[PDB]
RNA sequence: CAAGGAGGUAAAAAUGAA
RNA sequence: CCGGGCACUCUAACGGGACUGCCCGCGAAAGCGGGAGGAAGGAGGGGACGACGUCUGGUCAGCAUGGCCCUUACGGCCUGGGCGACACACGUGCUACAAUGCCCACUACAAAGCGAUGCCACCCGGCAACGGGGAGCUAAUCGCAAAAAGGUGGGCCCAGUUCGGAUUGGGGUCUGCAACCCGACCCCAUGAAGCCGGAAUCGCUAGUAAUCGCGGAUCAGCCAUGCCGCGGUGAAUACG
């Protein structure tokens, strides 16, 4: 019943860059607590931005994010037995969360070949505005929209 | 040539921190502070003590390090390195704690319990 | 079959590999620990009871 | 190259392209480029003709493979015939040769379920 | 698998090869598969017990390895059902 | 229910042992078998004496066996035997350094043992148990102790039922440490069964 | 030069009666090395804690094996007149040998 | 491959040694 | 007819006469009944008022139970004139 | 600031053992 | 490795160390929130400890024991068979379907335990299992063990494929009186199903889940992918 809210998990920064926020990319490529092969394949990555784009990582990374956003998204709640999907507003906890959860997965839906080139490849198409990842937040956008009607239940 | 203290550990790793007052920044034990930690990215995080104050480069390295694997080792290195520097600068005090680089940190390997398969991955049951 | 069982126990001859091993307080023939030479039953009697020396519970 | 009863294999690593016949696996592989003297990380792609002699000449002589070996397997489990062991009943009944459970699993010589219910 | 000992049945042997001088009857029985398949006394019936029974086993070269008791199956199953 | 043995619960800090020997292996399970039959051969005729307890204690063929008694009434002075070749009829499979110690246990209404003996004998001589339990405890409890408490469990004055006869006044906290508790146990033998009584003697510690 | 070794289960027994050895060596003429801790040699084992079958909640015990050095230098018949037959163990186990 | 006995990998699970996973030098 | 045993010791009773298997003060009853479970030929026959019978209710369905002694039952299942999976139970 | 009297009330979810 | 020294590390024995004691605020109090204080905190993180009682729960096959029964036998010995049967159904698991992956070589970094009726260094034969020798070790001395994931290098290039290892032929080894029913390994050759799982269903809130190897009990051997432990790298999220 959540007596103690619970309160947010604080991470260690990296190495070159001091993030607050790519270390928490790191961890969500990270498989089987593998940190070495994780931030190597974000490293790389970033190296692989050099190439197609002049641009510093450090942006294009943070843009992507910026880009993969969902302002709101839509929740199930009361009455009739959870009938109901109210569009509710999204945590800047939340949002971040996703931003991240989805360029990774949609960076392993990419037909390429090795790890780096499709997170690097998928952070570009979401700096643009491109990715699957992209194509995942405008969709949650398009369920959030679609339910203005009951979304003066709200709460 | 010197001497300055040295206790780190962290999760069954014991590192023994000296410095000796000299422009080359130095290594220890088997080979570098590379070299022995290559292909670690997070090897280097033990040398941001260093970074917190003013040393560029100012101490010679040496620290014996045991037990544990390496991220141990390098997270032991790390609180032996701030505890010389603590040491023979007792107002470098103001530092190590709002940045909390001097802490054992308890957090080691917890028990295998009987009954669970592991330490608190329960066994996995259908009632039929 | 559990008289003439703790005879053989002990009894031992005739090839060496049909030979094993029988808690002695009991006739037990499972869980038999070389050490006392006891079953896990009666093992767990006797540590309680304080006639094991040494034997002490396990806390950590 | 029709090396022994097969071809097949293109650019693809001779000491991999060699896999691919009944009789050579793995180990066999390098041991008969390694006896006839012939790179391994080649183009398997037709390369020098005498090579190829060389490796078919030996291949396919020396120890016994393909078709021919797939016969005298074959035979082996015939040897079980006649008026034979257990192992050809295990032969004969489709069941697991070597004394394993079969109460269930064993689907790889059972085959896929059945079903009886009751 | 043995290799320097591969042995038979001393018991078994005995009563094989004092049998075995001249010719003999098929009349022999046994209580051990733990035997080898033996050559010589190869135009032979060997009586090997299933746990049951004593079945009637016949050599006629072909065997070697397969000591006895392959030739003399314990259980029956012949059918689930169907 | 379920609850631990308060004497292994012990065994470290507060109540030792009751066969203080050290050897490593081949050794301790030779020594400990003949260890039991000590106690299984001396509990057989001297149970007339009650005995609270059976230390023993070795140091390469020393074997000392303290025989702990309510009345040591069954040692009767020197070569007035009771002693002679009772504590010299060990060594018939032992051939050690057979010494035999009596000691004189003051109070039996303070020997948990004692106590659960003494009501397991009540029990065969077809008493009123519920009664028998009530009395035992008071009698404990008269003696000066700090808490008691008695239990007998199954088959109570026969009758087709097992049944658990409880009581206990005072203090007994079976849970902490520094207890100072004294556990016995006893079977009653009876025509109609077996059952069990427990006795929980507890004095204060710090 | 002589070396004794005291094994023990009970350590309270033993880091007493080898710190007797060191005092009955050192009032007697000898330089003593003192109460030496050797590691301890657990030797633990797992039974489950019901005679019928419930597999899952058990009870564990272990057995410590304690052991303790000490080195005296000179071997007189000063300091061994005492070490000699003076001993005061529960069943201490003791070692003596020079090398 | 955990269960094949020709890796270093299968031997290590299984526990031998043998070819494909020597006693070391 | 009886065609197929699920308790062990009820197989040998009826098959072998081995009594080792059951109370031996029961041996008598559980036989008379094994018997009339055997020759009838329709569950209305084993109806006699000492047996206490009635079909087993929820997973039990299909199952039958006559009463040999105090908390006992031999249940089975009775199809075409044979009982079938004969059992030694407990009434708890 | 401290509530009396007023009114819209759950869902689709049935059974019982010898 | 020696001389020597034992301050470091470690070893194991007694101690110190926080009791929200100290600051701000709330409150009648208990207490709650917040802050320098230190390695640590408002039960620091894990164990051992399971109230009166409930389930006519579990166990007469560990043992004890009332009653019923068997005694040229419901007991006793032996050889052999069986518990390993297989048209099927369910539980708990192991190994996978691959490229944050596989193979080969090189090269590091642990803890907890076990061993002289054994562990067996180092040589020698052998592709190897293993066999011949044979040193040390009653063991913080010698041995089991090189930890593995990691790192470096190189090779496959996405294909039932160097993924996957089932099944089957053949050839061997070791224990054992003996391994056909029914042993574990080694080597050659076969290389199946599986390209990620229907309705449903489980575990875990911090060294935790995941992943990686290591020891022990039983044990001649071993059907252990199990059980009990040990450490290595190490997430995610908790609005409610
Ligand atoms: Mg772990
Ligand atoms: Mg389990
Ligand atoms: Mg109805
Ligand atoms: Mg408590
Ligand atoms: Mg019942
Ligand atoms: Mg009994
Ligand atoms: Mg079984
Ligand atoms: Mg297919
Ligand atoms: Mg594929
Ligand atoms: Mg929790
Ligand atoms: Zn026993």
């Amino acid at each position: 019943a959540r007596r103690r809210r619970a309160e947010v998990r604080q991470l260690q920064p990296d190495l070159v860059y001091g993030d607050v926020l790519v270390t928490a990319f790191i961890n969500k490529i990270m498989r089987d607590g593998k940190k070495n092969l994780a931030a190597r394949i974000f490293y790389d990555a970033c190296k692989i931005i050099q190439e197609k784009t002049g641009q510093e990582p450090l942006k294009v990374f943070k843009q992507a994010v910026e880009n993969v956003k969902p302002r709101m998204e839509v929740r199930s709640r009361r009455v009739g037995g959870a009938n109901y999907q109210v569009p509710m507003e999204v945590s800047p906890r939340r949002q971040q969360s996703l931003a991240l959860r989805w360029l990774v997965q949609a960076a392993n839906q990419r037909p390429e070949r090795r790890a780096a080139v499709r997170i690097a490849h998928e952070l570009m198409d979401a700096a643009e505005g491109k990715g699957g990842a992209v194509k995942k937040k405008e969709d949650v956008e398009r369920m959030a929209e679609a339910n203005r009607a009951y979304a003066h239940y709200r709460w | 040539m010197e001497q300055y203290y040295g206790t780190g550990r962290r999760k069954e790793a014991v590192a023994r921190v000296f410095l000796r007052p000299g422009n080359g920044k130095v290594t220890v034990n088997g080979q570098d502070f590379n070299e022995y930690f290559q292909g670690l990215v997070r090897a280097v995080a033990a040398l941001e003590p260093l970074r917190a104050v003013d040393a560029l480069g100012h101490f010679d390295a040496y620290i014996t390090v045991r037990g544990g694997g390496k991220s141990g080792q390098i997270d032991a290195i790390k609180l032996g390195i701030a505890r010389a520097l603590v040491q023979y600068n007792p107002d470098y005090r103001a530092k190590l704690k709002p940045l909390g680089f001097l802490t054992r940190d308890a957090r080691v390997v917890e028990r295998k319990k009987y009954g669970k398969h592991k330490a608190r991955r329960a066994p996995q049951y259908s009632k039929r | 079959a559990r008289k003439a069982l703790i005879e053989k126990a002990k009894r031992t001859p005739k090839f060496k590999v049909r030979a094993y091993t029988r808690c002695v307080r009991c006739g037990r023939a499972r869980s038999v620990y070389r050490f006392f030479g006891l079953c896990r039953i009666c093992l767990r009697e006797l540590a309680h009871k304080g006639q094991l020396p040494g034997v002490r519970k396990a806390s950590w | 190259a029709r090396i022994a009863g097969v071809e097949i294999p293109r650019n693809k690593r001779v000491d991999v392209a060699l896999t691919y016949i009944y009789g050579i696996g793995k180990a066999r592989a390098k041991e008969a480029l390694e006896k006839t003297g012939i790179n391994p990380a080649t183009r398997v792609k037709d390369l020098t003709e005498a090579e190829v002699v060389r490796l078919r000449e030996y291949v396919e002589n020396t120890w016994k493979l393909e078709g021919e070996l797939r016969a005298e397997v074959a035979a082996n489990i015939k040897r079980l015939m006649d008026i034979g062991c257990y192992r050809g009943l295990r032969h004969r009944r489709g069941l697991p040769v070597r004394g394993q459970r079969t109460r269930t699993n064993a689907r790889t010589r059972k085959g896929p379920r059945k079903t009886v219910a009751g | 698998s043995l290799k320097k000992g591969v042995f038979v049945d001393d018991h078994l042997l005995e009563k094989v090869l004092e049998l075995n001088a001249k010719g003999e009857k098929r009349l022999i029985k046994t209580w051990s598969r733990r035997s080898t398949i033996v050559p010589e006394m190869v135009g032979h019936t060997i009586a090997v017990y299933n746990g049951k029974q004593h079945v009637p086993v016949y050599i006629t070269e072909n065997m070697v390895g397969h000591k006895l008791g392959e030739f003399a199956p314990t259980r029956t199953y012949r059918g689930h059902g169907k | 229910g379920n609850k631990i043995h308060p004497i292994g619960f012990r065994l470290g800090i507060t109540r030792d042992w009751e066969s203080r020997w050290y050897a490593g292996k081949k050794q301790y399970r030779h020594l400990l078998l003949e260890d039991q039959r000590i106690r299984g051969l001396l509990e057989k005729e001297l149970y007339s004496a009650g005995l609270a307890r059976v230390d023993i204690e070795r140091a390469a063929d020393n074997v000392a066996v303290t025989v702990h008694v309510a009345k040591p009434g069954v040692v009767i002075g020197r070569g007035g035997e009771r002693i002679r070749v009772l504590r010299e009829e060990l060594a018939k499979l032992t051939g050690k350094n057979v010494a035999l110690n009596v000691q004189e246990v003051q109070n039996p209404n303070l020997s948990a043992p004692l106590v659960a003996q003494r009501v397991a004998e009540q029990i065969e001589r077809r008493f009123a148990v519920r009664r028998a339990i009530k009395q035992a405890v008071q009698r404990v409890m008269e003696s000066g102790a700090k808490g008691a408490k008695v239990i007998v469990s199954g088959r109570i004055g026969g009758a087709e039922q097992a049944r658990t006869e409880w009581a206990a006044q005072g203090r007994v906290p079976l849970h902490t440490l520094r207890a100072n508790i004294d556990y016995g146990f006893a079977l009653a033998r009876t025509t109609y069964g077996v059952l069990g009584v427990k006795a929980y003697i507890f004095l204060g510690e710090v | 030069k002589i070396r004794i070794k005291l094994r023990g289960f009970d350590h309270k027994t033993l880091d007493a009666s080898a710190q007797k050895i060191v005092e009955a060596a050192r009032r007697s003429g000898a330089q003593v090395s003192g109460p030496i801790p050797l590691p301890t040699r657990v030797r633990r084992f797992t039974v489950i804690r019901g005679p019928f079958k419930h597999k899952d909640s058990r009870e564990h015990f272990e057995l410590r094996t304690h052991n303790r050095l000490v080195d005296i230098i000179n071997p007189n018949r000063k300091t061994i007149e005492q070490l000699m037959t003076l001993d005061l163990p529960t069943g201490v186990e003791i070692e003596i040998k020079t090398v | 491959g955990k269960g094949d006995r020709r890796t270093r990998r299968g031997k290590i699970w299984r526990g031998t040694y043998g070819k494909y996973r020597p006693r070391k030098k | 007819g009886i065609k197929s045993f699920k308790h062990k010791g009820l197989k040998l009773l009826f098959e072998k006469g081995v009594t080792s298997g059951v109370p031996a003060q029961d041996v008598d009853r559980i036989n008379d009944r094994l018997q009339a479970i055997d020759t009838a030929t329709e569950i209305g026959e084993l109806n006699r008022q000492i047996y206490k019978l009635h079909p087993l209710k929820g997973d039990r369905e299909g199952y039958w139970s006559i009463t040999v002694r105090a908390n006992w039952r031999i249940t089975f299942q009775f199809i075409n004139g044979d009982a079938y999976i004969l059992n030694y139970e407990d009434y708890h």
